[PDB]
């Protein structure tokens, strides 16, 4: 296990991808498992969706748009009205997504399992196998793009320079 | 009668159960207090104590080169305005958070106290488990020596304004009195 000196948690069972029994706080013991893995898959992806961003926006800026020294002052250098539209098309996708069930009780009301809405363009999920595989591979993942994310928008705040030109020149504090 | 202290009696809730176990426990603090609870105290005072002897004999001794080169109390002094006192502060309470969780499971009678089954080496884990209690036993004893050695140190930089190899190479004694003349 993660944490061999501990014992197992209760409510944590090998049924979801990516257990390692890793819960030394009682999260799971006092919030439902669904809520918390629904929260843990949405949080993942925003963090991929955000590394490719950070990593993308220092390389590619649009044309109808200025370019700022660093993704962070990408952002300021973005319109309010912008950010503003960004947030309510984010809301209206919430709401969408969840349907009208943002609530803790409403939602996974329908089954739903938990951090499932339904997205397959390419089908890519047939097998249940290679689907719990794509699991783990899209949880471990997640949780690598929280870490990274967090550590890339700090540093890029602290030194003020991209991610790629930071390696470029390390500037040792 | 108590083994180490032979006018004394076997404090009660000692005995062999724990490694190092002399019957030294003239005031009664595994009777306030769980003994389990206080090993745990113990080995966690001692290997803190093990790391800050090794430190300061390594500090005193050599230095990385991006660090300056300080008396480990101004290396305290100076790295408390620095920030890297504070990165190990909070790792150090990152990895305190779980030893606590580990604490109460202790409480709660289970995992043996100090005990969190680090072993990157297999030393006492497999095809050694004979010797384990043997290690246990030195642990604790070089816990403890660390646990005053230590303090020595520090104290003797208090009074000598040396370092301890500076002081054991050049054994003055303590300043002002070799003139003495105190009548
Ligand atoms: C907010 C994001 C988030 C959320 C909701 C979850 C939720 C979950 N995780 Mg995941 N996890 C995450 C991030 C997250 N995790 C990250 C970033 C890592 C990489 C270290 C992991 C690694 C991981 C493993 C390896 C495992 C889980 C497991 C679990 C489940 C049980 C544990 C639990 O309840 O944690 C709840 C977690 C939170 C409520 C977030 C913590 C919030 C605190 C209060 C803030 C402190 C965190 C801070 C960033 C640390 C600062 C450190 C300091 C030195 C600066 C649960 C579904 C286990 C599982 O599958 O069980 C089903 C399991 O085995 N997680
Ligand atoms: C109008 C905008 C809007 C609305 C209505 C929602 C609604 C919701 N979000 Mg979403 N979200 C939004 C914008 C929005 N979001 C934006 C702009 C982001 C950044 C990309 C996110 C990122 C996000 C993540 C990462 C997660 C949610 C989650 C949730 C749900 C939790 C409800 C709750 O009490 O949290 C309200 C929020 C708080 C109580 C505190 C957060 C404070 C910040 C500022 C918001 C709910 C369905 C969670 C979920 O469904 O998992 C269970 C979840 O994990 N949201
Ligand atoms: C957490 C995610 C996140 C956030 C908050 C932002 C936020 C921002 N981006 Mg960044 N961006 C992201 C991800 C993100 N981006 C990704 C993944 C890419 C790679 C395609 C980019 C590439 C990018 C460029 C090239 C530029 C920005 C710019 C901007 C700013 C203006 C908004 C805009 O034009 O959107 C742009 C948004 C996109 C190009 C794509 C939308 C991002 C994802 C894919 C939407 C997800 C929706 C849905 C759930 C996913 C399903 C579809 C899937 C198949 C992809 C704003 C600060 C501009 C800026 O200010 O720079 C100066 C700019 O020029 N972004
Ligand atoms: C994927 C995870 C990841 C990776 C690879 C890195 C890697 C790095 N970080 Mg980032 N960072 C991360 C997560 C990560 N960080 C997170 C989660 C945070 C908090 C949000 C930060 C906050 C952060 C700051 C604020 C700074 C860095 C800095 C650095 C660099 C030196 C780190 C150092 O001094 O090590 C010290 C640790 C060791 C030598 C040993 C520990 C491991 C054994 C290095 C490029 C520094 C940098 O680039 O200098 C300008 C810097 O200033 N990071
Ligand atoms: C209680 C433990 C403790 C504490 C609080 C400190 C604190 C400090 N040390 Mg010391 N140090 C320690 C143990 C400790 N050290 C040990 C055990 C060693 C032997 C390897 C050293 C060797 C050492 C050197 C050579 C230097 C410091 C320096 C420093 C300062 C900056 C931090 C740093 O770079 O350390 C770096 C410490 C390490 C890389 C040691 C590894 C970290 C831990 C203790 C090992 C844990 C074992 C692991 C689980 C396996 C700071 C005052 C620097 C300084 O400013 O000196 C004036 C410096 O140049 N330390
Ligand atoms: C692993 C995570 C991590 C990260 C990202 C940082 C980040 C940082 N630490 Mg470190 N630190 C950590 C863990 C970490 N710390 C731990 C576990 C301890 C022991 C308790 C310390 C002890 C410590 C001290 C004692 C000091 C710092 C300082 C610093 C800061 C200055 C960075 C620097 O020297 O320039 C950039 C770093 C370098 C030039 C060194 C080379 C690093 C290489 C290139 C990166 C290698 C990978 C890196 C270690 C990331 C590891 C995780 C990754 C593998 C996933 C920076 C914010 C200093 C500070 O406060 O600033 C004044 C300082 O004095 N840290
Ligand atoms: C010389 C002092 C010493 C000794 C004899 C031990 C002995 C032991 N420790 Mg302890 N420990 C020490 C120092 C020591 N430790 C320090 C300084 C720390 C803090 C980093 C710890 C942290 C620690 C934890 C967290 C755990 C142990 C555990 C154990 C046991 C199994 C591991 C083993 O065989 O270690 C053998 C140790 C040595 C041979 C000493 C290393 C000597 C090397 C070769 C050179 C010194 C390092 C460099 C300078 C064993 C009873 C585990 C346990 O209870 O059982 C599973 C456990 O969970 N120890
Ligand atoms: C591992 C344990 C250890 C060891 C080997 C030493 C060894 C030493 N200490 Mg240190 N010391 C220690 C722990 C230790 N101390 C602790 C825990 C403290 C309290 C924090 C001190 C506080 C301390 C101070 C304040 C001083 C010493 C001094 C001395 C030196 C001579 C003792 C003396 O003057 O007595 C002389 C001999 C006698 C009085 C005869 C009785 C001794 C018994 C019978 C043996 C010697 C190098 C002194 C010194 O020489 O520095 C200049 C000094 O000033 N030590
Ligand atoms: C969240 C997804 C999203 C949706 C679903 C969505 C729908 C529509 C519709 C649909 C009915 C129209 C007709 C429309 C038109 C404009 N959008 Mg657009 N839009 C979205 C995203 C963003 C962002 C992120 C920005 C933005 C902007 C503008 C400007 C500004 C030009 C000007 O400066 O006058 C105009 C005219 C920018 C802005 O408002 O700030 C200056 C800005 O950054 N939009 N938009
Ligand atoms: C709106 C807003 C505000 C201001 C402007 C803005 C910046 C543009 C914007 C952005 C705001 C944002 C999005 C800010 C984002 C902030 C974020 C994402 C911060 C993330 C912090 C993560 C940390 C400290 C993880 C540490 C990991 C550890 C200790 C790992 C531990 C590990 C574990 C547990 C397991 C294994 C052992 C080890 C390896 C030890």
């Amino acid at each position: 296990n993660a944490m061999p000196f501990l014992e197992r948690p209760p409510k944590l069972d090998g049924s979801l991808a990516g257990d390692v029994g890793f819960d030394p706080v009682g999260f799971s013991n006092y919030f439902d498992l669904r809520w918390l893995r629904e929260s843990e898959l949405k949080h993942g992806r925003v963090c991929m969706l955000g590394v490719t961003g950070l990593l993308v926006q220092e390389a590619v800026c649009l044309p109808q748009f200025s370019n700022g020294k660093t993704p962070v002052d990408d952002f300021f250098v973005v319109p309010a009205a912008g950010l503003w539209q960004v947030f309510f098309a984010i809301g209206a996708v919430e709401f969408f997504s969840h349907g009208f069930k943002l609530t803790p009780g409403d939602m996974f009301s329908e089954g739903r399992e938990a951090g499932d809405f339904g997205f397959d363009p390419l089908n890519l999920s047939g097998n249940p196998d290679a689907l719990a595989r794509r699991r783990l591979v899209e949880v471990k993942n997640g949780r690598l793009a929280m870490i990274a994310f967090g550590g890339l928008l700090h540093q890029q705040l602290l030194t003020g320079q991209g991610t790629f030109e930071q390696l470029a020149n390390f500037k040792a504090i | 009668f108590s083994e180490s202290v032979p006018f004394l009696k076997t404090p009660t809730n000692l005995d062999g159960s724990l490694p190092g176990d002399v019957g030294f426990d003239p005031l009664g603090f595994s009777e306030v207090f769980d003994i389990r609870v206080l090993r745990e105290a113990e080995l966690k005072h001692g290997r803190i104590a093990m790391l800050a002897t090794l430190g300061y004999l390594v500090q005193e001794a050599y230095v990385l080169p991006f660090f300056e080169k300080v008396p480990p109390i101004q290396a305290h002094d100076a790295l408390v305005k620095s920030g890297g006192m504070s990165q190990i502060l909070l790792w150090t309470s990152f990895l305190e958070i779980f030893g606590g969780i580990a604490l109460f499971s202790t409480i709660q009678g289970r995992r043996y106290p100090g005990d969190f089954s680090f072993d990157p080496l297999g030393l006492s884990q497999g095809k050694n488990a004979d010797k384990l209690e043997q290690y246990q036993l030195a642990e604790i004893k070089h816990s403890r020596l660390a646990m005053l050695a230590f303090s020595g140190f520090v104290h003797q930089g208090f009074i000598t304004k040396q370092g301890v190899l500076e002081q054991l190479g050049n054994f003055r004694p303590i300043p002002g009195f070799p003139e003495a003349t105190f009548f």
